[PDB]
């Protein structure tokens, strides 16, 4: 979708804050937050597509202003609500709750040690994307393309700068889980993914960096031959 | 900066602090969050997946042209030589800063980062500010948010990390270190230079 | 610039907002916000493009959430800075003596007939931006031109959903001030004004409504010729 | 609508009146502001311009074909024959609904609309939820926020005023109306029928 989170050549946004230093976490909530990814993932709350399409649909000045892993809080309740995993009126009674009794106890739980072998072999296997498919490559490094003017309402890859943009193929990476359908619960459908150069005066028009250029991922379905 | 209708930083932690503990409270009852996968994964991202990963990577690159070569050709491959690997680097293209190129790395639609090398991005990498501005002005926003001056000359390149392909960059190796220990070498890695925003440590 | 208040286009900023009813002026602090637009105008702090440019440069979460007349009070504050005219620290100091005591009364003043005259000869005789200049216009109805890909730092009017799209001229219009020189303080450097047409298909895609168009205005410098 | 960061109305407005009094007590103290020119800026565009004078030029042009023709020649100049002008409306283009083609009027950048005919905008026209969808999904935002269904087989035409150009709807005159007076005929056009947003009222 064209959504507020797709900043890239937005202007007014504001001066970078960098502090000169920070912690991994900066509270108890945010260590929950990171940790709940894992968990909604292997109780199939979403995948990664999804999980990145529940965020681009949170209130824009909220998205452009929160903490960050406040995102990823609205992405759980979202793909709860749409799994019906969450029961919406009874999470809005435990906030409540736990507003007027903040140091009020967590639910009593079995530890499960399926669930730290999970953690352990996601942290030190991955969760690869990459796929076989049955077609060869369209495209190969050197062909001159242009990206798609699509607007899919739906989770996509297609930052609003590169649409309907000229560039080369630098490489061919060969196929993973495509967005257009993963984030949009259309399953894996993979799709061979290219890198392709564009010149910052392609992007940002003739007064752009004449020694710059950007290098953006694009799967098949994105880009079309202008010439080989 | 100011927004008028923005509550403070206490009252926002107060409310999303009792938010996450509802929500919390819910996984839990679900048998799908236990309090002892929440600390397990902090503890692996605090403590022993982070930065001193890549320079690792970075010093092998500096000290053994062949595994430099492996490194550029296949970057998942090369890093698991060293045990290197994993979530969010499933797949990993290496790109080499020279005195003709600089490499900087963005994710502009989202906070993608190769966390088997560099562990959990700065809360900076993440936010719009950055990410806005690095794809349109680089050479601006590195001399003016990192006091990094790349001659006009030179070109910048930006890789916008769009997929599960993660860039990440090899910086120079600093002059004055002829002969160094992988060990002396590391001091001068910085999660930044493997970025692209900032060039490793000058001796 | 590329900011936020450059919508057009823009999905997941919500529904509308529409009550049954509503009056013009929901507060005394807006007929006071909306009267100051002639005070400045007249007083020098800014033209119509400089003040639609101090807009603009707001927080865009500010922007997205407050009350339009808000955004006014923004450009009036930027604009007085900008020139001298306003010191902030003694419009910090006033702020925070008007929220202690809120009934506290305004500086004693003069009324002035002239302001009078000058609002109501402004309202009934217009601020009209039309000029004559020296040129004829590049362009006439039916031309096929493509809309400039320049995206300036500064003031103007080029909404990125039409930046690098073609369409058909549709109406000359004469020149009038050229808000990329008058919204950045370079004066009116008047320009020819066209209406051009945008296909929902060349803004949107191959998917867009097959019977849509957008009507654009483009100054003579935003569009180039494709097919005379 | 939901935003955690978002104060009370309530906070907002307590914190709006105290900044804008503020200013005013200075454009005062400067000479160039007074309570007269507030109070007659408010009195002109809250009983004087309104829609009431643009449904005089529609139902004029529905009455007189010669007038709707000088209308879609040159809006400010016809407009200026029933005494119709000014600020925010020195250049009008007059736009007409027909069988075949439906014209609705946005401004995506700011909030540009043709004061002296349709008096000041109503804040849904003002703010971000109708410009950003109006000219990417008309025909869908008619039918959704307005309950207006126009046939697909029809040209929707959207026009976003960009320039100092006032873009303003001609509706088409309503069935059942023939040999109606101009009072008569006024009472079936709406500020929304000179938007495009709604045909005029049905009879």
């Amino acid at each position: 979708m064209n959504g507020v989170y797709d900043v890239g050549g937005t202007d007014g946004l504001g001066p970078i804050n960098r502090p000169a230093d920070e912690p991994v976490f900066r509270a108890e909530w945010e260590k929950v937050a990171f940790a709940m990814f894992p968990a909604t993932f292997r109780a199939g709350f979403m995948g990664l597509d999804e999980f990145r399409f529940g965020i681009e649909q949170m209130n824009p000045a909220e998205y452009l202003e929160s903490p960050y892993y406040w995102h990823w809080i609205r992405t759980y309740i979202h793909h709860g609500v749409r799994t019906g995993k969450i029961d919406l009126e009874e999470l809005e009674r435990r906030t409540q709750y736990y507003r007027e009794n903040p140091d009020a106890p967590l639910p009593e739980h079995e530890q499960k040690p399926e669930l730290i072998e999970f953690v352990n072999q996601a942290v030190y296997g991955g969760l690869p994307a990459s796929r076989e498919v049955d077609r060869p490559p369209k495209f190969k490094e050197g062909d001159v393309v242009r990206f798609s003017t699509a607007s899919p309402k739906g989770h996509a890859r297609r930052a609003r700068y590169v649409r309907g943009k000229t560039g080369t193929v630098v490489k061919h990476h060969g196929a993973y889980i495509y967005p257009d359908t993963a984030g949009n619960g259309l399953g894996e459908c993979p799709e061979h993914l290219y890198t392709v150069r564009f010149t910052a005066q392609e992007l940002w028009g003739p007064e752009g960096d004449p020694n710059s250029s950007v290098y953006y991922d694009c799967w098949e379905p994105y880009i079309e031959l202008v010439d080989t | 900066t100011e927004n008028i209708l923005r509550k403070s930083d206490e009252e926002i932690q107060k409310e999303i602090t009792a938010r996450v503990k509802a929500l919390e409270s819910m996984l839990i009852e679900q048998g799908i969050l236990t309090t002892s996968m929440i600390d397990r994964m902090a503890e692996i991202y605090e403590n022993e997946v982070g930065p001193h990963l890549g320079a690792k990577v970075v010093v092998k690159a500096w000290t053994d042209p062949e595994f430099k070569k492996r490194l550029l050709a296949d970057g998942t491959e090369a890093c698991k030589e060293l045990g290197i690997g994993g979530l969010q680097g499933e797949d990993m293209m290496w790109v080499e800063n020279t005195d003709e190129v600089h490499h900087v790395v963005v994710c502009t639609l989202c906070s993608c980062y190769p966390w088997p090398v560099l562990g959990l991005p700065p809360n900076w990498f993440k936010e719009p500010q950055y990410r806005s501005r690095v794809v349109r002005e680089p050479r601006q926003l590195l001399k003016e948010e990192f006091g990094f001056e790349v001659p006009p000359s030179k070109e910048i390149k930006v890789w916008d990390a769009s997929s599960e392909m993660r860039f990440v960059v090899l910086p120079q190796r600093p002059a004055g270190t002829d002969g160094w220990s992988e060990e002396e070498l590391a001091t001068l890695v910085t999660r930044e230079s493997m970025i692209g925003v900032e060039p490793a440590k000058a001796v």
